[PDB]
């Protein structure tokens, strides 16, 4: 039981009870969501990879919470030229948890 | 109440205070330049002088003539 979802532009490597990060998306906290953009579907060893999506197979998860992670910060600074300029930046994310896989 | 009024918006501005900070825009010099005559403690440039041509002032014809029956 590994999948290989794509969620937001990018994979991830899923084993179920995973409390995973995921950038921002458009839903509640406490429902349900469906990936039906899994690439491979591993089982014990019997493993199928898709041409591009593997049929059938979804991954079934639900949201934990949302929140924003960091504080970093940016200085764009230049010697000898009198010039400074700074600012901060905190990146939201949806932390979900997978109750997934279905081969 | 004189806890509540206040003007109309543009009516009022701020004085920018030149000689503070670099983010304010008006930093390290004051919106004068470099080295020169406008750039020291008065540097004023004489009013009519040009920088040693003649002056429109000192080439052109008196013409006038005030008669004095005007002022009545």
């Amino acid at each position: 039981m590994y999948a290989v979802i794509v969620t937001g532009g990018k994979q991830h490597k899923v084993t179920e009870g995973e409390f995973l990060k995921v950038e921002k998306l458009d839903v509640a906290t406490g429902e349900a969501i469906d990936f039906d953009r899994v690439l491979l579907v591993a089982n014990g060893e019997d493993v199928k990879i898709g041409l591009p999506v593997v049929e059938g197979a979804k991954v079934t998860a639900e949201v934990v919470s949302h929140g924003r992670h960091d504080k970093v910060r940016i200085i764009k600074f230049r010697r000898r030229k009198h010039h400074m300029k700074r600012q901060g930046h905190r990146q939201w994310f949806t932390e979900i948890k997978i109750t997934g896989i279905q081969a | 109440q004189l806890n509540d009024l206040r003007s109309a918006p543009g009516a009022r501005r701020e004085k920018h205070r030149p000689g503070r900070g670099i983010g304010s825009g008006l930093g390290k010099t004051g919106g004068r330049g470099h080295k020169g005559l406008t750039s020291r403690s008065g540097g004023k440039v004489a009013p009519g002088f040009e920088g040693g041509q003649q002056p429109l002032h000192r080439r052109l014809p008196k013409f006038g003539f005030v008669s004095l029956k005007a002022m009545d």
